[PDB]
């Protein structure tokens, strides 16, 4: 079982990537609970995470540069939800698109990269549940995963990549 | 996610004296002090903790570290009387109201029945005034035939009067015509500190 | 010069939606996050969220949560605050306030009050507060106008059309249970006076159109 990711337009087979990190903004205000969303910044929070490969791409990290053992969390200030959270994987996650519009990934490597971002969140914030939600929202190069390739841009839904409770 | 407290809520300060306000945080320090006066949003007066806005006197100074913070006013102005509110990151502080001490003055107490205008559309406002007091600490109560009442009044006072730092209240007592017209004594009593005992203003309705 | 200008006050009813907006000028709007902040009379500032102007990516108060939602137009270098689903606890003043690299807000708008309410425009009733023996004390008696049952704010109130300032003291509104604004304005003169100097209170309520000028006799 996969997740199926719309896309506009069409990535062509040869625009399939590896995941190799995120970037996500830690969700303001205040149940013990902690809210994380793929990230509200722009493309000064991307380059600061300095964890990206030669693709340009918003939300997700593609062709990245992977951490040595296990999943990685940095931020310039854990205590300012105005500065996002950094997360470089250890091991990518493919992301294979049909040529068709839609871009897909395995549902249970998915499931197993956010367990492991979850506990290193729970650790970093001293927390107990972590949720991830959507995009808060913004222009279609954020609100969406978007990402270079040949020459064109693409824009995917993300919303079914962060809709998840792990304690 | 971080909770700021501010104490006092309140704070009053004899002219030309030091005030100094608290922020204590719940969890280079990002802590900024506002003054916020009426009708106006707050102002910058410091930030990083200690770093002067350009334009702001030098009897206002921040310190601290960590967990807790100060705002000094080293003489208090009479500009001075503001809210002021401490923030760090985008958590603010409960904010701490600066008001000028005075000596006490005791209130002027007067009462007004309803007038036969305002009777006459149905209803009865009896007004309870204490005028010019000082502190605002006040205590009014209505009684109405010996019986002290509750949940049928409501209070106004006014801001710190700009030329002798007083304040006055209201006190209205809202009845209906019929149930005002089914008693007789309307009171008012008021303590104060600078009452040697309380004050009772009454009349006979009629 | 930084400026942020914010659009006018807004009266609502409950359940309706209300939008803000906040023009900037002198400075690269897309440089600083907009953050807003409200503030309910009497009451401290309530943080709401932020939004960054470059991308429009927002970071809402869990608080409002699906209730709020900040855009901007950058073209006009304008942000946009609209709140929905609106409860008389959302009456407030709601300021937009710029982010700078020191991480405290420099700059703000004037604000934008936002009163919810089902009240509609209704002008005061003006009564006398009649001078006695039980508003007299020792040479000095009070007497004043109540100004009862209006809606929205203000209502400004003069004694003798500017004249007579010394003791003159208006109180803050107080709000009703039945959603109108009550107060009285009152003033201390000599007792003497009483029979020789007419009082008049000088009331007005610019939204209803309402001009009272209310004679307040002794006894
Ligand atoms: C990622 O790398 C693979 C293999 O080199 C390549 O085929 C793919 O086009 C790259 N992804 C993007 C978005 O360019
Ligand atoms: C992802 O990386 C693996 C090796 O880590 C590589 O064999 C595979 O082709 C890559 N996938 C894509 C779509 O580039």
């Amino acid at each position: 079982d996969t997740i199926t990711l719309p896309c506009r337009p069409a990535p062509p087979p040869h625009c399939s990537s590896n995941i190799t990190g995120l970037i996500l903004t830690r969700q303001g205000g205040y149940a013990n609970t902690v809210i994380f969303r793929p990230s509200g910044g722009d493309w000064r929070d991307i380059a600061r995470c300095q964890i990206a490969g030669t693709v340009v791409s918003t939300q997700l990290f593609l062709n990245g540069s992977l951490a040595e053992e296990e999943v990685v969390i940095r931020s310039e200030d854990w205590r300012d939800n105005a500065k996002s959270i950094c997360v470089q994987l250890a091991t990518s996650v493919e992301i294979a698109c049909t040529g068709a519009g839609h871009c897909a990934i395995s549902r249970a490597k998915w499931a197993n990269t956010l367990k492991q971002i979850a506990s290193k969140l729970r650790e970093q914030y001293g927390a107990k549940t972590i949720i991830f939600k959507p995009s808060s929202g913004g222009d279609p190069e954020f609100v969406n995963h978007s990402f270079n390739c040949g020459g064109e841009f693409f824009y995917c839904a993300s919303t079914q990549l962060f809709a998840s409770t792990w304690f | 996610d971080i909770v700021m407290t501010q104490s006092p809520d309140s704070l009053a300060v004899s002219l030309g004296e030091r005030a100094t306000i608290n922020c204590k945080s719940s969890q280079k320090n990002y802590l900024a002090w506002y003054q916020q006066k009426p009708g106006q949003p707050p102002k910058l007066l410091i930030y990083w903790a200690s770093t002067r806005e350009s334009g702001v006197p030098d009897r206002f100074s921040g310190s601290g570290s960590g967990t807790d913070f100060t705002l000094t006013i080293s003489s208090l102005q009479a500009e001075d009387v503001a809210v002021y509110y401490c923030q760090q990151y985008y958590s603010f502080g409960g904010g701490t109201k600066v008001e000028i001490k005075r000596t006490v003055a005791a209130p002027s107490v007067f009462i007004f029945p309803p007038s036969d205008e305002q009777l006459k559309s149905g209803t009865a406002s009896v007004v309870c005034l204490l005028n010019n007091f000082y502190p605002r600490e006040a205590k009014v109560q209505w009684k109405v035939d010996n019986a002290l009442q509750s949940g049928n009044s409501q209070e106004s006072v006014t801001e710190q009067d700009s030329k002798d730092s007083t304040y006055s209240l209201s006190s209205t007592l809202t009845l209906s015509k019929a149930d005002y017209e089914k008693h007789k004594v309307y009171a008012c009593e008021v303590t104060h500190q600078g009452l040697r005992s309380p004050v009772t203003k009454s009349f006979n309705r009629g | 010069q930084v400026q942020l200008v914010q659009s006018g006050a807004e009266v609502k009813k409950p359940g309706a939606s209300v939008k803000v907006s906040c023009k900037a000028s002198g400075y690269t709007f897309t440089g600083y996050y907009m953050h807003w902040v409200r503030q309910a009379p009497g009451q401290g500032l309530e943080w709401m969220g932020w939004i960054n102007p470059n991308s429009g990516g927002t970071n809402y108060a869990q608080k409002f949560q699906g209730r709020v939602t900040m855009t901007r137009d950058t073209s006009i270098s304008t942000a946009y605050m609209e709140l929905s689903r609106l409860r008389s606890d959302d009456t407030a003043v709601y300021y937009c306030a710029k982010i700078s690299g020191s991480y405290s807000f420099d700059y703000w708008g004037q604000g934008t009050l936002v009163t919810v309410s089902s009240a509609s425009t209704k002008g005061p009733s003006v009564f006398p507060l009649a001078p006695s023996s039980k508003s007299t004390s020792g040479g000095t008696a009070a007497l004043g106008c109540l100004v009862k049952d209006y809606f929205p704010e203000p209502v400004t109130v003069s004694w003798n059309s500017g004249a007579l300032t010394s003791g003159v003291h208006t109180f803050p509104a107080v709000l009703q249970s039945s959603g109108l604004y009550s107060l009285s304005s009152v003033v201390t003169v000599p007792s003497s006076s009483l029979g020789t100097q007419t009082y008049i209170c000088n009331v007005n309520h610019k939204p209803s159109n309402t001009k009272v000028d209310k004679k307040v006799e002794p006894k």
